DNA sequence: ATCGGATGTATATATCTGACACGTGCCTGGAGACTAGGGAGTAATCCCCTTGGCGGTTAAAACGCGGGGGACAGCGCGTACGTGCGTTTAAGCGGTGCTAGAGCTGTCTACGACCAATTGAGCGGCCTCGGCACCGGGATTCTCGAT
DNA sequence: ATCGAGAATCCCGGTGCCGAGGCCGCTCAATTGGTCGTAGACAGCTCTAGCACCGCTTAAACGCACGTACGCGCTGTCCCCCGCGTTTTAACCGCCAAGGGGATTACTCCCTAGTCTCCAGGCACGTGTCAGATATATACATCCGAT
């Protein structure tokens, strides 16, 4: 009885807002963490200026949407609509960044 | 050209014809420098400055703005077919991405 | 050649209609050559004197400017002593459109009026900013010596 | 007081103010261009010394700047450039 | 044959004269018709300086030209 | 409708306009004067005096500088100027 | 000591950055490896700017730092200097 | 009563023999002619040293090797085993030699 | 001395042994075309760099090295041919 | 050192050292070079080269040959995993490919 | 006539020292005098950049340690590290 | 699950040829000794900024449930492509001739590097007001269940 | 084909605040002048190889015929993401506080460019000879129709 939108109907707007806007869309402690742990992997004592965490978190934002936009495509091309991780597969390989 | 007037107003560019002199004679490019290539550099340099900028403030405009921010931009920069062939690797920070739904994922 | 026909409309236009306090013609038999006389606007310290400066037209025109320089000496920090001048309309904005007719009325309003931004000479410059009346004095003690 | 740091900030606005006579320009906008300046710059500058010593010579001569630019560049901002480039250095020459 | 010269003071003033007149004569007659001075008077065609030893001939004037006049006040 | 042939000459040249080429500003010029401004001058309208450089880039590309409804109105009902050159 | 963070990349995050890159279904396994090949961009990346830290005899990891590495690694980064 | 080979086979055998040799396969004298074109095109009366010629026909038998793998491992993910021209196509877009 | 449509060169069997040499089995029936296309398009672009380097030295002769300095600035280095 | 040999023995490698030394400082690199540079330049370069060439001399005596062709190469660098990845973008002349065919492509049992 | 200098003759003692028994043709070795001159350029002109970027303007050895650190992948740059390290160490007495 | 053809591929042996490994003349770059000064190492100081912590509040994350659309397997069709054979075409190899242009050498002149005095262009710091962020109310427009 | 209720989105008006644009003081790098060693522009010469042509094989390309297996549409099933509501958690903002190390300056010293002289290591050229490519004749693995 509620009114209940069909299967799929919010994701396209979900597209469309997030295409417009340009904050960023993963929170900023949990990144600063991860960032951190992976640097005290590599060096001990390490101190991070948050204008290179920003840097950091911009990067691998782009980096993200790109690789999820050429997965989409080879979705799409495989006579589907959903991403699979054999797309993330592939659309790397194409890139030459694995081989 | 006249003399007794600053060499960037000789050939009626607008940057730093001095500055860019130093840059290419200090910066490990060459062991001469002739005395026509900071011209040359300054004038490309400054006619892609001002190419970018105006489809930067058309889209400014086009946005019911008067300032020009970072997404005006990377709309500028990616809706043109030249500058996107040649900024093709370089992401503009908080640039966002252009507006584009795939026609198979539209509703029918 | 291309040029020509439009030298010769402007020629034309200056002898139809003759500007006010400026007079311009070619001196000698070659059309390129040129000259003008501009006597000072009344609202200026520049009353009774004329100002005498030649002209020469580039074989390539009028996408180009013509190179401009007076030939008597005057007290403005635009001018220098040799006669060199600086103006955006002669070097730096340049049109097709443009006008001889236009630059001379630019001259004159430039006469009006000093152009403090970038002058050419800019002792005379902050000597005119410090008071109004050692520039006026200055500048009637030069017109009534040589531009006399 | 801080070292003295170069930057192409005011050629930009009056770059800016030439094309838009009323436009302003927020400060990210002003790092976004000096970086992309400083960019371009040196490609230019490392394929015309590249391109220098590959003929054994010694000098950088606008000659290797044009060919540069004619070589990063795409073909119609290429031209649009090699043409900006000939006019400022022949109104620089005289 | 009829010309025009205008003054400082914006005002055309007609002169009837011949093309062998000499510029001395130009300026009695401007002096004539206006009672100024010749020595506060110069005379300019299209940026030349009139020399009152030479004629207006010289200068290939043709019918009904406009002329310049510039006051040489002594003093100022 | 038609224009006359006093104002069909060119803004520039004092003399009749060939090849029309319109601006963003909707001013129109013959190529050759177009031309000879791009590579030799501001590259601006030399009326309004504002930039057209990307105008000109776009429609060098694909060839659409050209006004075919001018061109061909002074062409058909003004042809002898083109005879003349 | 810090473990156990990559988690921090919660799944409402990866879904909300396949929608920005036009994404409308998404299946059950793709967050685990966008969270691994991040975690192998963000090594890689990390690497190079640690290095270059290391060479200046200095203690803190400026932005330089990390546009120079990005730079480096064919990703150049605008806005944070450079 | 002829003997022939199941379809497919023989171009397996052909696969195996192809993969093991390292000669050109490209005709010499209509890659040269196909140059010269281009080159008269882009600037007349132009002379071509020998090995430049070699060395353009190597570097575009390597690339075209390359796309035709990628092409190929694209098709196959994709539920097919041929080759078509979307896949061609695809495999571009994703490396951004087209975009 | 014009020269006409001299892709028609790249033989159908050329494009079939560079498949197979890439590992592919089965082929379609316009993969020719669009090889073709992109053979086309890759010469023009080395082409074009190539002959940009041979005019800047003066010289009326392109030579391997000029094309391969192209090839490497254009980012697939080629090894075996100088440089 | 005993600084009264050659300074490519000296340093114990094979590789010039006066030959880097000048590329180095008549290349314009920097506008000065330190002394320590070329030997570990010269050093380094010697290890790769040495890499690659037991490689191919391993390959090729697999293939009972005496002499290392450019096949022998191309297998030696995409054989091994690090130098692969060193030189993934480059391209050798009359080089060839690994022989692989896909699983899929195999017939049916 | 003009004489063209190659690392031809060190590439061949280094085989030698290898593998004593086998040869090398000719077309190979032009590759390895390409793929040496390849690493060499990328090695130098990465310690160039990054000397230029900390205000220097000395190329030292640490600079090259550091590019050589950036370049190669891991395995290869501890190797290389190691051996330069060595070579520096025997030649500075 | 074989079994026999039949095919292609692998393997052992003679041979001969041109490219590789080495020997030699020599000359041009590399090595050795000495000098000057500036670039870099080192110690000391300051203060900016990075790390650390506490409390609130609340938007964002986690969990559960109903279901409808989409993934995926199976069947049938026919059409496009593999495979083999005969025929036509131009690639490939050798041999010769010619010269346009690549490459090397000698002159010398004009373009660019170096150094000193100087001054105005460009940068650091302050301040202000307007353009943009924000909130509340209303008008506009896709959307879906129901006809 | 449609009508309508509920929900999301766009316009408009008012209020506020902080950062962008302009102004001032200042110091240092660009400017101008003059001098001087040399880079390359030009003319001249040599001689390499890139182009053009001709003739003879024969290997590769082409056109055609036939068959089959693979792409594609269609159907059915089922199951798993999606949309929504409710509850928990920790992100974010503002606040304070401490000291670590980045950034700067002054000092000194020793490492390297620059010059001159001298000489041997590598390059060009020439020559001998055997590794590999080729032809020929057997041996064996593999495929396909048929039991
Ligand atoms: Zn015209
Ligand atoms: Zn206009």
């Amino acid at each position: 009885k509620p009114h209940r939108y069909r299967p799929g109907t919010v994701a396209l707007r979900e597209i469309r807002r997030y295409q417009k806007s340009t904050e960023l869309l993963i929170r900023k402690l949990p990144f600063q963490r991860l960032v951190r742990e992976i640097a005290q992997d590599f060096k001990t004592d390490l101190r991070f200026q948050s204008s290179a965490v920003m840097a950091l978190q911009e990067a691998c934002e782009a980096y993200l949407v790109g690789l999820f936009e050429d997965t989409n495509l080879c979705a799409i091309h495989a006579k589907r609509v959903t991403i699979m991780p054999k797309d993330i597969q592939l659309a790397r390989r194409i890139r030459g960044e694995r081989a | 050209s006249a003399k007794a007037c600053t060499r960037s107003s000789r050939a009626g560019l607008q940057f730093p014809v001095g500055r860019v002199h130093r840059l290419l004679r200090k910066g490990n490019y060459s062991e001469r420098v002739g005395a026509g290539a900071p011209v040359y550099l300054a004038a490309v340099l400054e006619y892609l400055t001002a190419e970018i900028l105006e489809l930067a403030g058309n889209a400014a405009r086009d946005n019911k703005k008067t300032r020009i921010i970072p997404r005006h931009l990377q709309l500028a920069i990616r809706n043109d077919e030249e500058l996107n062939k040649l900024l093709g690797r370089v992401t503009i920070a908080q640039g966002g991405v252009l507006p584009n739904i795939q026609a198979v994922l539209l509703p029918k | 050649h291309m040029a020509l026909k439009r030298i010769n409309k402007e020629l034309s236009d200056l002898a139809r209609d003759p500007p006010a306090q400026i007079s311009a013609g070619p001196v000698g038999d070659d059309m390129f050559h040129w000259q003008a006389t501009i006597m000072g606007p009344n609202d200026s310290p520049y009353q009774g004197g004329v100002f005498f400066l030649t002209i020469h037209f580039p074989t390539d025109y009028p996408f180009k400017p013509p190179k401009v320089a007076f030939t008597t000496r005057i007290y403005h920090p635009n001018i220098n002593s040799n006669g060199s001048i600086c103006l955006d309309i002669l070097r730096s904005q340049w049109s097709p459109a443009l006008t001889i007719s236009k630059v001379l009325l630019s001259i004159a309003s430039l006469l009006d009026d000093p152009n403090p931004d970038d002058p050419k000479v800019p002792e005379i410059a902050r000597i005119y900013k410090t008071d109004r009346d050692k520039y006026n004095r200055i500048s009637r003690e030069w017109t009534q010596k040589y531009a006399m | 007081k801080r070292s003295r740091k170069e930057s192409y900030s005011i050629y930009v606005y009056k770059v800016l103010k030439q094309v838009h006579p009323d436009t302003g320009i927020s400060s990210k906008a002003m790092g976004i261009m000096n970086s992309f300046v400083n960019d371009i710059f040196e490609r230019i500058a490392g394929e015309a010394s590249r391109l220098a010593h590959y003929n054994k010579r010694s000098t950088i001569t606008s000659r290797e700047i044009q060919t540069a630019v004619r070589l990063l560049l795409p073909g119609e901002l290429a031209k649009h450039a090699v043409s900006e480039g000939t006019k400022a250095v022949t109104k620089y020459t005289s | 044959m009829q010309i025009f010269v205008k003054t400082l003071t914006g005002k055309t003033i007609t002169l009837e004269v011949e093309p062998s007149d000499t510029i001395e004569n130009v300026k009695a007659k401007i002096q004539d018709k206006e009672g100024i001075p010749p020595d506060q008077q110069r005379l300019i065609f299209a940026g030349k300086q009139l020399e009152d030893g030479r004629t207006l001939s010289d200068y290939n004037i043709q019918k009904e030209s406009t002329l310049h006049l510039v006051l040489r006040l002594r003093g100022g | 409708a038609i224009p006359s042939l006093s104002e069909c000459q060119c803004g520039i040249c004092m003399e009749i306009l060939v090849e029309p080429v319109t601006l963003p500003c909707n001013h129109t010029l013959c190529k050759p004067c177009f031309q000879s401004t791009v590579e030799k001058a501001s590259l601006c309208c030399p009326f309004c005096r504002r930039r057209v450089s990307s105008w000109t880039r776009y429609h060098t590309r694909r060839n659409s500088l050209v006004n075919v409804e001018l061109w061909t109105i002074i062409q058909k009902h003004y042809p002898r100027e083109c005879k003349l050159r | 000591v810090l473990r156990d963070n990559i988690q921090g990349i919660t799944k409402p995050a990866i879904r909300r950055l396949a929608r920005r890159g036009g994404v409308k279904r998404i299946s059950g396994l793709i967050y685990e490896e966008t969270r691994g090949v991040l975690k192998v961009f963000l090594e890689n990346v990390i690497r190079d700017a640690v290095t270059y830290t290391e060479h200046a005899k200095r203690k803190t990891v400026t932005a330089m730092d990390v546009v120079y590495a990005l730079k480096r690694q064919g990703r150049t980064l605008y806005g944070f200097g450079g």
